[PDB]
RNA sequence: GAGCCGGUAGCGGGCGUGGAUCCCUGGAUGUCCGAAUGGGGGAACCCGGCCGGCGGGAACGCCGGUCACCGCGCUUUUGCGCGGGGGGAACCUGGGGAACUGAAACAUCUCAGUACCCAGAGGAGAGGAAAGAGAAAUCGACUCCCUGAGUAGCGGCGAGCGAAAGGGGACCAGCCUAAACCGUCCGGCUUGUCCGGGCGGGGUCGUGGGGCCCUCGGACACCGAAUCCCCAGCCUAGCCGAAGCUGUUGGGAAGCAGCGCCAGAGAGGGUGAAAGCCCCGUAGGCGAAAGGUGGGGGGAUAGGUGAGGGUACCCGAGUACCCCGUGGUUCGUGGAGCCAUGGGGGAAUCUGGGCGGACCACCGCCUAAGGCUAAGUACUCCGGGUGACCGAUAGCGCACCAGUACCGUGAGGGAAAGGUGAAAAGAACCCCGGGAGGGGAGUGAAAUAGAGCCUGAAACCGUGGGCUUACAAGCAGUCACGGCCCCGCAAGGGGUUGUGGCGUGCCUAUUGAAGCAUGAGCCGGCGACUCACGGUCGUGGGCGAGCUUAAGCCGUUGAGGCGGAGGCGUAGGGAAACCGAGUCCGAACAGGGCGCAAAGUCCGCGGCCGUGGACCCGAAACCGG
RNA sequence: GAGCUGGGGCUAGGAGUGAAAAGCUAACCGAGCCCGGAGAUAGCUGGUUCUCCCCGAAAUGACUUUAGGGUCAGCCUCAGG
RNA sequence: AGGUGGAGCCUGGGAGUGAGGGCGCGAGCGAUAACGUCCGCGUCCGAGCGCGGGAACAACCGAGACCGCCAGCUAAGGCCC
RNA sequence: GGGGGAUGACCCCAGGCGGUAGGGGAGCGUUCCCGAUGCCGAUGAAGGCCGACCCGCGAGGCGGCUGGAGGUAAGGGAAGUGCGAAUGCCGGCAUGAGUAACGAUAAAGAGGGUGAGAAUCCCUCUCGCCGUAAGCCCAAGGGUUCCUACGCAAUGGUCGUCAGCGUAGGGUUAGGCGGGACCUAAGGUGAAGCCGAAAGGCGUAGCCGAAGGGCAGCCGGUUAAUAUUCCGGCCCUUCCCGC
RNA sequence: GCCUCUAAGCACAACCUGCGGGAACCCGUACCGCAAACCGACACAGGUGGGCGGGUGCAAGAGCACUCAGGCGCGCGGGAG
RNA sequence: GGACCCGGUGAAAUUGAACUGGCCGUGAAGAUGCGGCCUACCCGUGGCAGGACGAAAAGACCCCGUGGAGCUUUACUGCAG
């Protein structure tokens, strides 16, 4: 990991968590501030950019696979109609209700 | 790398400061030569010019 | 650390924090071929002994396991138990080993001991404690880098080939056995005293070893391994990991503006258009294991050698040495040695025996005719790093269902071909139509971005328009004058031509060329005076005695700095002895070379000259497998 | 019938075979073909690129297994005196 | 002596052609034959000594092409079209 | 060259200036490395497309249209650098040219049928050509090409609903047929044996080696395809256990 | 395969026979096949080994003319002459 | 039976480029393209060979490179036997 290709090279071809690697981020205030160790993945947000930019969502499927994620409300529909959730690109996302009801979820992150 | 003729370099050859070389008269002698006395006062060193180029040269470096 | 059943996105179904996918390492399966090895064979198939369940043997009997090739030691007995062979890009030594081409022919020579073939060792082999080198009574392993030196020198003295000791540097490092002398024996002959092989003595480093007699003397000396954990390094994933948001032109912002923070980590890359602070498992910096391989380093293992004189003496080889015929060496037959050997003679055991280049005297060196020896140099299949290194005709030829498609019986040849987008949101539905493909709608920033679908030029085929075209010659055409047509650089120009006016295309080689001499059908891209070491003049400049090898150290950036063997100038003149601002011819003051400083030298950049495939492609041929 | 033939094989490419012309040897063997020496040498042949300034050539003589090459001269050019 | 004016000489780096023809003249050969060749004296061309002339024609007579389209004298050569 | 040049420049006149090999000087774009107290761009990097300002020039600038993301260096450095042009290499693209060819002069024509569309397919009726073949068969070679249901984009030197073309499914069974589970000649291997510098050469016996030797059957039926194997009727052989 | 036999074991259990029960594998087949499915790079009038090859006529006969069974009209058709 | 007219398909070497006439002259000496002149409307298809020095191929006949390759003998040398 000293040039531009082993960057492929330790996250995607090697451990796929080292793409959860990639699900990596901070979220609101609360939380946050309060430190940033230990996440939950399929949590709520709230992206920050493009059109989308500024919304209101949550977390719905670690994608990490495709190398980001989904959030029931950024979406959109077809063209034959039915509506979809669209791709999130992994970059501008956004968590501040850390999930965590779930035991489990207050036992890493918050 | 280089080197020269070191042949021409040994027999008839090397040069003075100068700038400028010589080699032994070379009339006829050492070979055919009943011929006569006073020719034989014919061998002392002769210095040919122009051409004591390739000379020199090609030779260059050591002599 | 929380998603997955590989590239398959699709249908149908499912495992999972009472630690799934996957990253590691050690496993158990490993069907048939392939050194193949049980036997045969046109590989990937077909055949046999022993055990084996016993197996459907419904009231009737099989695969599985197995096993065994042959050359190697030798516990020989009837031989039981260990090693090997096949690979492997490049690199290594041995075994064998060539023409081209240069010499402007070509027989000597060169390319070379190269290319190739063969065998075999290794992870490195090669080699390696000297019958060495040379001569200052000086040096000491072997190897490798610089230097010595393009010197001494070899030669149809022609083209060329072209050493070494010494000095500087990297490394260091030393040991064994026959080596019958002693004793031990075991086996023979046949009892003695012979040869024999296992045990020690010694088991030689730079002359010693034994055997005898008296002095001995009575603990730190580990190698190539052997050993223990040690930091065992790595082995893939180990993991934390500083710090901004609002506003905004925007289809998208990370941009434009306002304030805000980081900081040993403003390395880059991904983020809808260019962030230190959005993602980054990055440089900041600390992290990390029960299995696979080291030095460093600690210890005993420590294997192992380690002092005195004397005596008549016996103990590292079967061929040294010599004659002929080759080798290697700088040595091409030479005044020609050393070492290595093809044939034939066939010595010595320390006043022995080679050596210092024919030989000889004397001096000086060394002690052969067995063996082992890590480290210092070479090489990239592998993994990483870095690029005045490339971008799809460049780079390996091959950026991903290529050494595959494809021609070749074979050995072998050996290609082409990448790019939509931010993501598919990949075009439901309606239309002409057998469809493909075309018309709308919808995604959309744009689809003349639309599915081999980024940029997408030329050549070349179309569709309309301006001008122009039927008593006319030349590719061309260009100068004059005229009419139609447009004046986003208007009283000046655009375009097209009717006439007339003067006109032989374009390249190589040519005395000479339009050409009827050749070169080219058209367009696009590749495509030809380069690099290195020398030398050579010119110039830009640093000191005049000027200047640096190789290496040692220092190194995000990585920063150069020390290294003084050498080499050119400091006189030269001569075959030399040698002399020397003088000298060689000579016996003569008559000339040749030089003195007279004018002094360079290193480097940079260039016009050139030699070695180079070396301005670029071009043939018939020779030589190997 | 030194007859034509299928199938099985043997020889081999400086060497084979040849009722023999130098024939045939995977469709051109006067010495095969592939990879290797190797990008062999090649006075010959072509080929030999962007602009512009300055001057301005020889096609003779001398020696060559040299004559359609090239050495030295002669005629060019730039730097200084 | 030099009116000249701009060639000359030495040292030095970098070269190219190393085989030409054509015309006049003086010679050689040759049938005084050839766009023949062979030596000389000047010129000439050199793939541009490109333009004028002689119809056309490197080339023989005149000429030295830095560039200027709607100037002026002439050369050689011409002026009935 | 010369008369004063302030760095330009300006004035005189002398003085030419046609030029291939080839010699000297000066400049231009090309992709890169500096970022010598350098950074432009979503109101376009760049390439492209088109032009009546700047230069002797090779190029510049600059404005209009295109296109999706870069890169520029005010200055010095570096180099795989500038092309008609090599019967050049590679790729495309025109020629001749809507002429030359349909691969044997063994000819067809008619009615119906299917289909979007049939001289070129299916049925049918005249007619022509085989007939020692343009016959069935065994082999060798090639390997699904064979059948059946769908389909025609290209291959079919025209069509094409046809195919020995596409996709899908399916097809070929043997104690007695062939190959082995048997045999040897050539030849090839090859423990022993024999000779090579090494690789290797030869080579006994034994083994490999065939439509040569040997070996136990035949006729009918039966599907879209198989058949001496599937049906059935008829004919057998070798091994094994028992008596 | 048939007969002769050593080693050798049978010699109330070795081989020949008779009857009855039991056993019988490995891989090959489609269709093309004087050929568009085989070699000639192509649906190329080229070659390729064995089996009677049906009849009528001709002195005979795989030669010949017509045709049996089975095969096919050549894979480009019209139209002037 | 092609060739010709129809429908269907639809190549190919060579070629700088071209709107390419005869003449008599010319030039490097056998010209559609240069000079003078004479005939001269624009295109095509079925043809006929003469010229475009037509196409094929960087002459095999020639000479030249101190090129190559094969056979020959009292060529030179050297090896096999």
């Amino acid at each position: 990991s000293k040039q531009p290709d082993k960057q492929r090279k330790s996250q995607r071809r090697a451990p796929l968590h080292e793409r959860h690697k990639q699900v990596r981020a901070t979220l609101s205030a609360d939380l946050r501030e309060e430190y940033g160790v230990r996440v939950n993945a399929g949590d709520t947000v709230e992206v920050l950019r493009g059109d989308f930019a500024g919304e209101e969502g949550e977390v719905i499927n670690v994608d990490l696979d495709k190398a980001v994620i989904h959030v029931e409300d950024v979406t959109l529909e077809k063209t034959d109609g039915e509506e979809v959730p669209r791709p999130l690109d992994t970059s501008n996302v956004r968590v501040t209700d850390l999930d965590l009801e779930d035991e489990k979820r207050e036992a890493r992150l918050e | 790398p280089k080197m020269k003729t070191h042949k021409m370099a040994k027999r008839r050859i090397k040069i003075t400061g100068t700038g400028k070389v010589m080699a032994f008269k070379s009339g006829k002698r050492h070979q055919n030569t009943g011929k006569s006395g006073d020719e034989i006062r014919g061998k002392g060193k002769g210095f040919v010019l122009a051409k004591a180029e390739w000379a020199r040269m090609k030779l260059m470096l050591p002599r």
